[PDB]
């Protein structure tokens, strides 16, 4: 879950 | 009285940080879905969250303590305090002679009829619209409003944050630099720090009423098909 | 050799839901995120094609039979071939002048390069001009065009149907109105029926290197970020 | 699965 948040965090 | 070496050198970080993520000008306004005058305008400001979320999420990378946190614990502050910090922000753009923000020409003029054509009721417009004057009214500087960004994101009491022992030290550790910048630099500001925490638990009330309403269009496919994919996942519910 | 009364009906209702979901105008594509010249054309891109998807399963409510199917069927046979029924309907805005498509202006008018700045290869976008050449060669009547679309919706062979057997019962039905409409109204097309069914397999090339494309980009955030949450679950791999 | 299909077939 979570893995636009992930990538956006570098 | 005054500030220390590595106290100024987080207000270096923060003001430098939402200057990097922050356009006086408006101009990639102009890249969303165009605003229309059932739902009229959710298109529009449904870029324009998605938008500022990820300005958010780059203002949030340049805190200082907030990287070497576990990257789940950067997430669950994030999603339970995006619609606040967007709401602070979107001060920059409000204006107490129209009662709105103003982003532009008439196309980027957002009234409060505007967000009703968006689906949200008055119960959750008119207790912004009332915090949007009360925080006007405070003229913070920068260097406060920034601060006052900071310290809404590290909140410790957010649902779904593990480590909240390293949270409040760094939330404590930012709200000191505020509490003594006012005593410093902000003349006549004596009862400003009150006043300031004062408006985060107002953010939490404008949280929960923004949740209600999200939730009630998440349900109804029709609608959150017009919303973007990092606003279904911030505002989502999984975990 | 005429056609009967059931079958010239089917005709009748494919032809009005393609006036009702088609606008030769391209009005709505204002609405949409505008036209840039890393993936500067994705989100205008997207928008035309998730704004396509709702015009097709328009088109599919509105196909004689098609709504009699359960409703996992009906959506079988939509995700496997929605990119082939938007690739035949974009043949209404090519032009052989220009070799591209042309909706409006210098904006809407999608060169080979546009479509680059989106993502895609050579590798699928030699083949797919060459497909809207040889498609607006055959010069199609309104009839025969949208015969074309119902039979490729309907096809048996997609995968995750289930009751494939009165799939194939509509796919057959809907060919005989097509071979018998040519032998009839249409002078000279002794042999384009074979020609049609034979662009239905060129469907099948472009929506496999099409797919492969896809989910190279599916697996990237920053980029199906910007796609749209119906995009996302058409071109999607969940069931 | 399918939410948004599900209510555009109506
Ligand atoms: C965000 C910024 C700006 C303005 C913000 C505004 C003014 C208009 C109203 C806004 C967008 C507020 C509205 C009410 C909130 C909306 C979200 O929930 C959203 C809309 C709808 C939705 O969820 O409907 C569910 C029923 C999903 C997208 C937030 C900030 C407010 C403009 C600039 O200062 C930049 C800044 O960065
Ligand atoms: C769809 C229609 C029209 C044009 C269609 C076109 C012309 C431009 C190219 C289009 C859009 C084609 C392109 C190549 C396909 C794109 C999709 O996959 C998409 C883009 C990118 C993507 O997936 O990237 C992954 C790497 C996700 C959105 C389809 C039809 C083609 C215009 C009118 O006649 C209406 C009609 O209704």
């Amino acid at each position: 879950r979570h893995k636009i948040l992930h990538r956006l965090l570098q | 009285h005054m500030l220390s070496d590595e106290q100024m050198q987080i207000i270096n970080s923060l003001v430098e940080a939402h200057h990097k993520t922050y356009d006086d000008s408006y101009s990639d306004f102009v890249r969303f879905r165009p605003p229309v005058r059932r739902l009229s305008m959710l298109p529009h400001l449904a870029d324009l969250v998605s938008y500022s979320i990820q300005k958010v999420i780059g203002f949030a990378k340049m805190i200082p303590g907030f990287r070497d946190l576990t990257a789940e614990d950067q997430i669950a502050l994030l999603k339970s305090s995006a619609i606040e910090i967007i709401m602070l922000r979107s001060n920059q753009s409000f204006s107490l002679e129209d009662m709105s923000w103003s982003c532009g020409g008439p196309d980027f003029k957002y009234c409060i009829n505007d967000v009703t054509k968006a689906g949200h009721t008055l119960e959750l417009l008119e207790p912004l619209v009332k915090f949007q004057v009360g925080l006007k009214k405070l003229k913070l500087h920068e260097e406060e409003h920034v601060l006052l960004m900071a310290i809404c994101l590290l909140s410790p009491d957010r649902p779904g944050v593990q480590d909240h022992v390293r949270i409040e030290a760094l939330q404590d550790r930012l709200c000191d630099v505020l509490q003594a910048y006012i005593r410093i630099q902000h003349p006549g500001g004596r009862l400003l720090y009150a006043k300031m925490i004062q408006k985060l638990a107002d953010l939490r009330s404008l949280n929960e009423e923004h949740s209600k309403q999200y939730r009630s269009l998440s349900f109804q496919p029709e609608h959150s098909m017009q919303l973007t994919p990092l606003v279904l996942e911030v505002f989502g519910s999984e975990v």
